[PDB]
């Protein structure tokens, strides 16, 4: 892929990681979380060689 | 918990009982007449004793 920073946009929301305690078993339960999304804002900015590859 | 893989849950905890009844009622009841209150040859206050020594 060839393109600009300018052309294609992208935002994390949540990135979040918490500790709990297992209600099965002595142990740490930890997990964590990711919200995001993206956007190629111009087509023309980002080109592709090969786009149906694999 | 080694054996139960190891896996544990809480089980419910509980009592026992025991009931201490107070149902026994004991009594002395009696007589002492005025005549032979006379009549005797000395006290009779030990029949009172008597009676609270046997409860």
């Amino acid at each position: 892929v060839a393109f600009h920073p300018s052309a294609a946009a992208y935002v994390s929301q949540i990135d979040t990681v918490e500790a709990l305690r297992d209600q099965d078993s002595f142990s740490d339960r930890i997990r964590a979380l990711h919200v995001y999304g993206g956007k190629v804002v111009r087509p023309t900015g980002v080109v592709v060689f090969n786009k149906t590859g694999s | 918990y080694k054996a139960a893989g190891r896996q544990t849950s809480a089980d419910a905890i509980s009592d026992t009982g025991v009931d201490l009844l107070i149902d026994q009622e004991k009594s002395i009841d009696f007589l002492v007449d005025d005549i032979d209150r006379v009549q005797v040859a000395g006290s009779l206050e030990a029949y009172t004793r008597a009676g609270a020594t046997a409860l």
